[PDB]
This record gives structure tokens, C-alpha cells and sequence, in this order.
């Protein structure tokens, strides 16, 4: 639906939501810039 | 398919619109830019949109209404509906000698009685081509003799084929029904069906 | 592994070359990373995914593993090794490398550097020289005894293709039957050492025999290049061709999907025959850029013949590490010719990029009104491309395929933007040519359409051709290629499409490099 | 800091009522880069004169937020047009045009009683800077709904220098690419890809290909074909952990499947850095005498203070 | 609550949306495939 | 907005609603403990 | 520093940074570079000059260290890795004796 354009507006509340379930274990998102 | 009303069915008084709603539904892409200036851009087609009401139908007359409504319903077919304010026949005379010149488009249209109507089509009445079933509505009338300038609101759906014969009487919108997913009658203690009501919308 | 290491060199005791050197340089990797990842040799002692066996479609150099390895009795210095290279029913083995050595030679340059036979380069010969003594191009023999002595040492092969129903070798049945086996009379064991029963089904090898000496007193690490599994090449008519090998990727692909052995079990019901033919034949086009003359190294990039074409547009040497996962080593077949699996309207479809003169024909009217337009002309356009591939005129090397556009840089007002290319299964270095400028002339069109069209249109598929003409915009007939496709049940299609041009499928004018291969004719000791 | 006009500061603390007005000036996407054409527009209600040049109105209808962190990141800005103008958006859907490298430039401008802009940056006594930076990506977005009122927007896409951060710019040791080498009519000729014009006719790195394999004969079976990574140590921080860190670090990669390792490197201050080899050759009637040249660092280096000859300098610790 | 099954109706855009903040940096999804 | 403390309150969800969409492909988010 | 030209140019840019603090910034038009600093004649912003809100967010955890353990290719050695750790006596008196390390190179 229009949900698309709304998270294209608020992406960095997605990324830091997404990390901060990865953090309750040892993963996190910053171990991107290796690969 | 035709909606019944008391001119093909005359037996049955109870039907007819009550009060019959024409609206104009033409979507356009409006902007409304910073300096003031208003842009609007029209790309989806337009399409009458009739809303009709009925007065206290008594259960035979609404056991035809149904009984019709649910044949279209079944057959699947369309609708076919006649507004009476827009029947006053202005224009006699049989139209089939009646030529309109091949490649047309837009709102103009230029036919050649060749001497055959009597009458003036006055603006603000119906419009309808033979083959397409789109319903026109005249704005502005000009003649010059035997030839007619008619302009029309909508534009031409379908540029002239030399070959469509103007229809200036007995015009049919082609309608489909917008109520029929849930559409409830109630019968009163005082014996008449209350509150019925279509909201038609012309297809194509 | 445990034997054989007694009679090898302190270093490369226990290892073993990794089976697939280059992979692919995707948006998964960067340069620094991709081609720091790239390994030669790997520890045999803890990695149990180099114990697997791989599977070669056409001409391509695999390591071969060992799986038995003994000497004889009254002879110790004579020890008999066996190597299983590659899976399924081979062509043959085209050569082998005794050390990083082919036993024939390059060339000219590399004959009068130590005894070798034959020539590689534009006379194409074979293993199978050794045997008959002629000049052959065609693959060994199934069980073919063949003699090597290049003065060193007698080095014997009895090459071995897959076959469903392969038997046991006599030389080492024989050989076991009398207590020959060293290890056979140390442990007790008796004619079961090796039997009938040691059949080694679906499986290639060879048996090399090493007569170890004064002078190869090490066993020098094996390698071999073989032709690769028979595939089936189904035809229009209905007749059913495997008896060769096929340079095809999408035959390569349906032999890797319906396979119960190695891969998915997908049967071939599941499988519409006419549009897999139908998109063959837009891989097997001829391609007119270049001149089969311009190719030496005719025989080991997967033709057969010269005289013949093999001139086809997209042409792979694939080898697949079966230590990879089934979808990824799917998605590693394509990607290299284009292609699409398709699961829907039931059956599988292949699909690749292609040009059409009868593109079905979209006006904006037909859709349901909206229409996204996105073209991200950054991280996606650029104007020159760098490639690299495995190329057997090299000793199986890397080699590095560059070249500019004047045009797109005139454009774009002179900026320098390079894109980074990498073919794992393309060893012709005129069609990694080709596919890389083919791939530059594709990134000048990042623009892409989405919209949702009704019911009718059912049957659209992705990588179709697509004529949009939206007369709002100055677009008569605009060439698309479907990309995203999406099925509802309620009767409605939503379709993303990739705008693409006619110039993307011209082949552009190369020259030969056929005067700048680099044989690795060091690592051996040069004579007086 | 970026220091504001005095009298800017005093007008910004008395009046509430602010007219603002942002000037765009982007570069017409054109098919080639010939010339150097502007279009010129403005949010304001009426069109703007600056500098003598008439910012026209009636296009512009959005610009998005400009955020900056102190993580090196893409400048990301999105200011819309109205996308029934007609007369942009085939400037957008034009075919066969690319807008690679276009610029744009914003400007903040205030508005006075008088109509006028009121100066604020001190350097050149006019408007601020909002942004300035690249044309990257593009969108029109057509909603036509069958009933009610459709919309468009064109939205035009910003960043700043970095915005293809998966972008290797670097002399690869190689003719083909030093030069620019490409077909023309039937020959490999330099052309204008080059870095440099004066790199046209540069056959350096000529034998580049040989180098490495006529070398190999002259060392040991070990390190054959090998080279010491440029980089030893290159920074410890939260996207990687510290074994595998001190894993990741290598010291000698094979070149024969490296093509990372035929870069040319750039050192700034004292350091030091292996050498790639770009042609080796033996003497005629002295074959025991060979010729190898190395390429150490870029660019104009203030000299070489050493030479490992294997591991041991030749001037001694 | 009952947004656990929205989110699982519409997760190509959650992809996206995270994708769009990792991309302000050097960071990108893509680089999974490799591990 | 206000969306932020809202996100960070289904954190979960987010994980899930993203990895539901990368495992379409081959791609998952359990692939990070390595780096 | 040695920049392996063969990385994009992103991360060399962003690898030269964070080696000296620095933010290339494109605020206002130009390229800005800055660095971390102490001033005697700071901006002076209360709260009432604000908009109303304020989000204070102190993780200690996770960011609070006691002591540090850096490397790097010293010349004093054949430009081998060298280790530099050391303590401080008055954050473990704080933080009750908790032993965190930082790690750096």
C-alpha cells in the first residue's frame, strides 16, 4: 500500500529498531563494514 | 437490459424515480502550485453517475423491481436506464439519413441533417452516437442551415467512422449497479417496501 | 592422505587445490575482499569440504583426490595412488599435470624447456597422443592404459571415465589377488583389499602408478583437465542427444536440476521442452564480433572442432563445488548467461534477456492507473568495465579484459566511473569480452516502471518484451523487459519493468589476443 | 561555525514574520556534455532576481531535510517539482540522456519589506548556501484515481561526491587501462579515458603481464608468486571483533589470483611498501644479469629512504 | 500485539526501509550472501 | 515522530519482518555472529 | 599512512578519518572539515531557547572502559606490531574495581 513511501521517510527508526533486538544477543548490524 | 419505469411498464405507478441524481464524475490529476495557479490534467475517463431513489413500492411492484434486478444480477449483462427530465422530444424526424463526416475528435462534432429533423436540440439536452454507448451532454448549438455544429462536454470516445448516427431521443445509459453486494428491502406493517434506492454508475 | 603424505614434500603434505578459483564479483562483495577471499590451496587435515566431489561441464583443470594409495610389495619404491577427479559420465581426460607441468607442452617455447610431447597451442593435442602416437584431439579411453616417461621416472595412468555400471579395475585386482599390496600383508587382509566389489560407480578417476627413483623422489601434486559430463540435449524434432558434453548454460542447468545424484530432484515432467529449446537457441546464436582463427587454444576452451563455428554468443566451462549449496550453486549458474527460474503458471521456466520485434504492446489506459518511474543513474551507470577470468592460455591464470568508451564518457561530462567484473564459467577471453561490454551497454539504461494491468494479459512472464507507450510523455513504443511479475488471486498482475535498447544486443568490432598468452614454462629446472 | 552578517543577526532576532524563499539552480540532463545549460526556480511565490538571474516560480513544490552526522555518510536531499509542468518531465523521460554527474545548488534567501534579499553570508554579502552537491536517481510518481482527484510528483534525488560508495578509482597496472586503450575501427587505440591526455602515448606499463612469470624463474619455489599486502594494520573499530580482526591481517597474497594486488598505492609521511614488479629481462651475452623494475607509491614521492633487499635493509639498524 | 502479522504482510518493505539507512553509510544488505 | 518509542517497543517484530524477507533469497540475519 | 588504493573511495576516506577524529561535512554549500576541540568562548544555549523537548540518553555500558590496549606497526621494531596498554588507578577506584578494557589499533 502507501506504507512503502511512510518507512521510506522514517528508515533510520527501522535500523536502529531492527538493532536493538540483534543486541539482546551478541549480533549487531556495525559488522556490516567488513564484507 | 432496460430498468423497468412506469413508461414500459405503466401497470406499475410505484416505479419511477422519486428523485433521480446526475452527477458528474470526471477524475483529474489537479495540482495546486505555490504561485497560485491551479493545474489539473485529465487522463481517467468520465462517467455519469445516477442515483435514484423510489418512492413506497408496494410488494408487487418491488417483486417486479427485484425480480428484474435479480435477472441482471444472473445474466450478468448491463442496465440499461431512461431519465425522464431529459425526454422531451425536441427533435423529430428519423435520424438514419443523417450523415456525420468520418474523423472526428474532441468535443466539436459536425453532422448533415440533408434536410431531414425538425427541431432544435437546445443546450443542456442529451447526446448520444448510435454505435458507442456513451452519453454526451450538448453545451453549445450552432446551424447553418442544414448542417449542425454540436459541442459535447465529454470528448468523443471513439473518433467518427462516417458511419454513427446521432440519437437525439430515447437515450440509454448504460449503466451498472454500485448497491448489489449488500442491498436489504424492509416491509413495513403498514404494507409497503420503504427506502429503496440505486446507485447506478455508467460503464464504459 | 595419511600414506600418501610419506612421499611428498614437507610442504604440501596435506593439501590440496581449492576446485573453483574465481566465483563471482557480485554486490555481495567488494574488490579488496572478493579478491583477497581467493584461495589456491587448502588443508586437507580440517577442511572436510575439499573431500567433495565436483561435478565439470565442459574443459576445466580440477584437483584430484586421493582415495587409495599403496605400494607394492617386493617393490616399495613403486606406489600406486588413486585420484578421483570429477563426477559422472565424462568425455575424458584431455591432460594431465604430473606436477604444475602438463605432460604436452604448450608450445615451442615450452618443449625446449623439458621432455614433453605434443603441442597445445593451435595443434590442440591430446592425452590420448601418448597412446596412439599420432597427432589425436579427442579425450582417453575408458580404461586405457597410457605410458609417461619423461626421463625422470615411468608414470602410468589407466584413465577412468564415469559410467553407471563401471567394473572393478583389473590392475589392481590382480594385483591384490596375489598378496601384492604392501599394507595388504603388514595388516592381514587378503583378496578383499581390492575386488570386484570396488566398482567406484558415477565416479572418474585415475590410477597413476609412480616408480619412484633416484630423481622423482617426491610425488608431485596431480592435477588434471577433464572434458566434463555428458549432458542431454533435447531437440525440437524429439530426439534425445547425449553422447557429448554441452558448452550451453541452460542444458548445463537442466543437468544440474534433474539430478537426484547431486542437486534438486526435479523430473523432467515438471518442465515445459519447447521454451527451454526456443531459449537455447538465444544462447546459441553465432556471434560475428571475432574470427575462430583468433582462438590457438581451440582445443582446451571447449570446441571440438576448428573448422566448425563454435561461435556462440554466451559459451561456459563451468565447474560447480558440490560442497556449495544446492540454491546457491543454482544461483551461481545463472547470473553467468543471464537466466530466471520461474516457478509460476506451474511448470519451471527458463528465461534470458533477449530482443523482439513483436513485443506485446501496453498503453497506459490498459493498466489501473498508477505508474512509478525510478531510475537511480547513480551506483548503476557507468562508463568502462574491468573484467577477469581463468584463461587456458595463460596456465589457467587470471586475466584482466579492460577497454573504455569514448562515447559514454563524452557523456556524463568526462567522469570516471568503472565497473568491476568477474567470469567464473567463461574461459574464452573473446566471449568474457563480449558478455563484459554487453553488461557495460546494459548499465546505461537504469530506469525502471512499475503499474498493475487486469486479468486479461494473463501470461506475462518475467524477462519478456514490453512496447509502453504513454502518450503523456514522449514514449511511442518503448522497449521494456519484464522484471517483477506478481499473481493475485482476485485477477490482478503487478508487474516492475527494466527499460533496456536495441544497441545492448549488437556486438561491437574486438581484435585478436591471440599473440599475448603468457605459458607458465618456470618451476622446473632448465636443462644444460 | 559558519559566521553570520551582524546586521543579519539583528533582523533574525527582531522580526518573527520570515519570508523565505530557496533558489535551485540544477544543470539540464543532456545527452551529451557539450555546453553548460541551468534551469533556474524558486519556492517564493513570485520569481526572484540574484545576481541577475531570474529564479522562475510555479515549479518547485517540496525540499526535504538535510541531515549531517559526524559519520561519513551520503548528503541525502530530495526536492520535488509539481510534475504537471509537461514541459520537465520530458526532461526526466527523455531518452538517451544521462544525468550522471550534474550539479544543483540551493540557496536560503530571506526577503525583505522591500521585496529584496537581505544579505547574510559575510564572504560574498548575499544568501546562505543550503546545498550544493549531485544528481543522483529521479522519479515520477503518476496516481490516477477513477474517481476523485489523481496527483504526480516529480522528485529529483541529491547526494554529495560519495554517493557510489562501491566505486574503486585507481591506476591498475595494466597498458590497456593506463592508456585507456579501445577498439575504434579495428585497432586497440588510446582514447580519452584516460586519466590523463598526456597518458596516451605512455607504454609503462607495457610488459606488466610478463613481469611476474619471467621473474618467478629466478626465486625460490616458495614466494614463486607472491607479494607482501600494501596494508598491514588498517583500524579496529565496532565492525569487527578482535580475533577476528587479528585474523583478517595477511602478510604476502599470490598474484596470480589477486587482482587487488596490482594497485598502485599513495603513502603520505615514511612508510613502508612492497614493490610490484612492471618488467624483468635478462642481459644477452650476460644472461646471469637481470633487469626487474618495481613500481613503488603514487604520485611525486620525496624519495626512498631504503631498500630491503630480502629482509635485511642495506642500511642496518 | 497484532502487528507482528502486519510486518509479516509487508516485509519487502522493511527490507527496503532498512536498507535505506545502512546505504547513508558504506553499509549495504547485499554483503550477507557471502557469509 | 513518536515513532521511534513505538519501534523500539516491538523491536522483535522489526527482526522477524525483516528476516522474512531476505530469506526469500538465500540471505539471513543469523549470519552476523560470524563477524 | 599507506592508503591500498584498491579500496573504494568511501572507505579511504573513511578510513583517513577517525584517525585523527575529523566529519567532512557538506552543510552550507562547501566541504568542512572539523575536528574535535576545547573552546574557551562556546555557544551558550538554554533551554527555554529550544523548542521544549529533550532527550538525555547516557549508555554507559557498553561504551565505559578503565583501561586501554592499543597496537601498531612501530619502525622501532621491523615494522612488526607493538602494543601500547596501560591503567588507570582512579576509574577502577570508580566503578567499583570493574575490570573493562579497551581495544584499539
Amino acid at each position: 500500500a502507501s506504507f512503502r513511501d511512510f518507512a521510506s521517510n522514517n528508515s533510520t527508526a527501522f535500523r536502529d529498531a531492527v538493532e536493538l533486538a540483534l543486541n539482546e544477543n551478541g549480533t549487531t548490524l556495525k559488522s556490516l563494514g567488513n564484507s | 437490459m432496460r430498468l423497468p419505469d412506469p413508461y414500459t411498464n405503466p401497470e406499475y405507478p410505484g416505479l419511477g424515480f422519486e428523485s433521480v441524481n446526475l452527477v458528474d464524475n470526471d477524475p483529474m490529476i489537479r495540482d495546486e502550485l505555490p504561485n497560485g495557479k491551479v493545474k489539473e490534467v485529465k487522463i481517467s475517463a468520465q462517467y455519469w453517475g445516477i442515483n435514484i431513489s423510489y418512492p413506497e413500492l408496494f410488494p408487487d411492484e418491488y417483486a417486479f423491481l427485484d425480480s428484474r434486478l435479480l435477472e441482471y444480477k444472473r445474466t450478468g449483462d448491463y442496465l440499461d436506464v431512461l431519465l425522464p427530465q431529459y425526454e422531451a422530444f425536441r427533435v423529430r424526424g428519423d435520424t438514419k439519413s443523417v450523415t456525420i463526416p468520418a474523423g472526428q475528435k474532441g468535443s466539436q462534432i459536425i453532422l448533415n441533417t440533408n434536410g431531414t429533423l425538425t427541431g432544435q436540440p437546445k443546450a443542456g439536452d442529451l447526446f448520444k452516437l448510435s454505435t458507442h454507448p456513451k452519453v454526451y451532454k450538448i453545451t453549445n448549438f450552432s446551424s447553418s442551415g442544414n448542417v449542425w455544429n454540436i459541442s459535447l462536454y465529454p470528448d468523443l470516445f471513439i473518433t467518427t467512422t462516417g458511419s454513427e448516427k446521432p440519437v437525439f431521443n430515447g437515450i440509454l445509459f448504460r449503466t451498472k449497479l454500485m448497491n448489489g453486494d449488500s442491498f436489504g428491502s424492509t416491509l413495513n406493517n403498514n404494507g409497503t417496501y420503504s427506502g429503496i434506492s440505486l446507485s447506478l454508475r455508467e460503464s464504459l | 592422505t595419511t600414506i600418501l603424505a610419506k612421499y611428498q614434500v614437507k610442504e604440501e603434505r596435506y593439501k590440496l587445490q581449492s576446485k573453483k578459483k574465481l566465483f563471482g564479483l557480485s554486490r555481495s562483495y567488494s574488490l579488496k575482499k572478493y579478491y583477497e577471499t581467493v584461495t589456491k590451496e587448502v588443508d586437507l587435515d580440517f577442511n572436510l569440504a575439499a573431500k567433495f566431489i565436483p561435478v565439470v561441464y565442459g574443459v576445466q583443470k580440477i584437483p584430484g583426490i586421493p582415495i587409495f594409495a599403496d605400494t607394492e610389495l617386493n617393490n616399495p619404491n613403486i606406489v600406486y595412488v588413486v585420484y578421483a577427479f570429477a563426477e559422472g559420465e565424462i568425455d575424458g581426460f584431455l591432460d594431465f599435470y604430473i606436477g604444475d607441468s602438463p605432460m604436452i607442452c604448450f608450445d615451442e617455447t615450452d618443449s625446449d624447456t623439458r621432455t614433453c610431447f605434443g603441442r597445445k597451442k593451435i595443434v590442440g593435442d591430446t592425452m590420448h597422443r601418448l597412446a596412439a602416437g599420432t597427432s589425436t584431439s579427442q579425450p582417453s579411453v575408458h580404461g586405457q592404459e597410457y605410458k609417461y616417461n619423461d626421463g625422470n621416472g615411468d608414470i602410468r595412468i589407466w584413465t577412468f571415465h564415469g559410467k553407471p555400471d563401471q567394473t572393478a579395475a583389473q590392475v589392481l585386482v590382480d594385483i591384490a589377488k596375489k598378496k601384492g599390496f604392501y599394507l595388504q600383508n603388514q595388516n592381514g587382509n587378503g583378496p578383499e583389499y581390492w575386488d570386484s566389489r570396488y566398482k567406484l560407480l558415477d565416479t572418474a578417476y585415475a590410477i597413476v602408478r609412480f616408480t619412484i627413483n633416484e630423481n622423482r623422489t617426491e610425488i608431485p601434486e596431480i592435477s588434471a583437465e577433464v572434458q566434463g559430463k555428458k549432458v542431454k540435449v533435447y531437440n525440437s524434432d524429439g530426439t534425445i542427444k547425449a553422447d557429448k558434453t554441452s558448452l550451453n548454460g541452460i542444458w548445463q542447468l537442466m543437468d544440474y536440476l534433474t539430478s537426484d545424484r547431486y542437486g534438486a530432484d526435479i523430473t523432467l515432467d515438471q518442465f515445459p521442452l519447447q521454451k527451454v529449446i526456443s531459449e537455447a537457441k538465444i544462447l546459441d546464436i553465432i556471434d560475428e564480433s571475432y574470427q575462430t582463427s583468433w582462438q590457438p587454444y581451440w582445443r582446451y576452451v571447449g570446441w571440438n572442432d576448428p573448422l566448425s563455428e563454435n561461435r556462440q554468443i554466451v559459451q561456459l566451462n563451468t565447474i560447480l563445488d558440490t560442497s556449495e549449496s544446492v540454491f546457491k550453486n543454482v544461483q551461481g549458474i545463472l547470473e553467468s548467461f543471464g537466466g530466471a527460474i520461474n516457478n509460476l503458471s506451474g511448470e519451471y521456466r527458463i528465461t534470458v534477456e533477449k530482443y523482439s520485434t513483436n513485443p506485446l504492446r501496453i498503453n497506459f489506459l490498459d493498466t489501473y492507473g498508477d505508474l512509478d518511474l525510478s531510475d537511480t543513474t547513480g551506483r548503476n551507470k557507468f562508463n568502462s568495465v574491468q573484467a577477469s577470468l581463468v584463461d587456458p592460455a595463460l596456465s589457467w591464470k587470471t586475466n584482466s579484459i579492460t577497454f573504455y568508451n569514448s562515447k559514454f564518457k563524452e557523456q556524463d561530462k568526462g567522469l570516471d566511473k568503472k565497473l568491476q567484473l568477474s567470469f567464473a564459467n567463461i574461459t574464452n577471453y573473446y566471449t568474457a569480452r563480449s558478455y563484459a561490454d554487453r553488461e557495460l551497454k546494459k548499465s546505461r539504461y537504469s530506469r525502471t516502471l512499475s503499474f498493475s494491468v487486469p486479468y486479461k494479459f494473463i501470461g506475462i512472464e518475467p524477462n519478456d518484451p514490453i512496447a509502453f507507450t504513454y502518450e503523456r510523455y514522449g514514449w511511442k513504443d518503448k522497449f521494456f523487459l519484464v522484471d517483477e511479475v506478481e499473481n493475485t488471486r482476485d485477477g490482478k498482475i503487478n508487474l516492475v519493468l527494466q527499460e533496456y535498447g536495441e544497441d545492448v544486443f549488437i556486438n561491437s568490432e574486438q581484435v585478436d589476443n591471440s599473440g599475448n598468452d603468457i605459458p607458465d614454462i618456470s618451476n622446473n629446472v632448465l636443462p644444460p | 561555525m559558519k559566521k553570520i552578517l551582524d546586521s543579519a543577526k539583528n533582523y533574525l532576532n527582531t522580526h518573527d514574520k520570515l519570508k523565505t524563499a530557496c533558489l535551485i539552480a540544477l544543470e539540464l540532463p543532456s545527452s551529451s556534455g557539450s555546453a553548460a545549460t541551468y534551469i533556474y526556480l524558486t519556492d517564493y511565490f513570485r520569481d526572484v532576481t540574484y545576481n541577475g538571474i531570474l529564479y522562475r516560480s510555479g515549479k518547485v513544490k517540496s525540499i526535504s531535510s538535510h541531515k549531517q552526522n559526524r559519520q561519513l555518510s551520503i548528503g541525502s536531499l530530495s526536492f520535488t517539482i509539481t510534475g504537471t509542468a509537461e514541459d520537465e518531465v520530458l526532461k526526466l523521460v527523455q531518452n538517451g540522456v544521462s544525468f550522471l554527474d550534474r550539479g544543483i545548488t540551493i540557496h536560503q534567501a530571506i526577503i525583505n519589506e522591500e521585496g529584496n534579499i537581505l544579505p547574510v553570508d559575510p564572504d560574498t554579502d548575499g544568501p546562505l548556501l543550503f546545498f550544493r552537491g549531485r544528481i543522483t536517481g529521479g522519479g515520477i510518481k503518476d496516481n490516477v484515481n477513477t474517481s476523485g482527484i489523481g496527483t504526480s510528483v516529480i522528485t529529483w534525488n541529491c547526494s554529495n561526491q560519495f554517493y557510489d560508495f562501491d566505486r574503486v578509482n585507481g591506476r591498475y597496472t595494466d597498458d590497456a587501462s593506463h592508456r585507456g586503450l579501445e577498439v575504434v575501427n579495428g585497432t586497440l587505440q588510446p582514447s580519452n579515458g584516460a586519466k590523463r591526455p598526456e597518458y596516451q602515448e605512455d607504454y609503462g606499463f607495457f610488459h606488466s603481464n610478463k613481469s611476474t612469470t619471467i621473474l618467478a624463474k629466478y626465486q625460490v619455489k616458495e614466494e614463486r608468486y607472491k607479494l607482501q599486502s600494501k596494508k598491514k594494520l588498517f583500524g579496529l573499530s565496532r565492525s569487527y571483533s578482535l580475533k577476528k580482526y587479528y585474523e583478517t591481517v595477511t602478510k604476502e597474497v599470490d598474484l596470480d589470483f589477486n587482482l587487488a594486488a596490482k594497485f598502485i598505492p599513495v603513502v603520505y609521511g615514511v612508510q613502508k611498501i612492497p614493490g610490484i614488479p612492471i618488467f624483468a629481462d635478462t642481459e644477452l651475452n650476460n644472461p646471469n644479469i637481470v633487469y626487474v623494475v618495481y613500481a613503488f607509491a603514487e604520485g611525486e614521492i620525496d624519495g626512498f629512504l631504503d631498500f630491503y633487499i630480502g629482509d635485511s635493509p642495506m642500511i642496518c639498524f
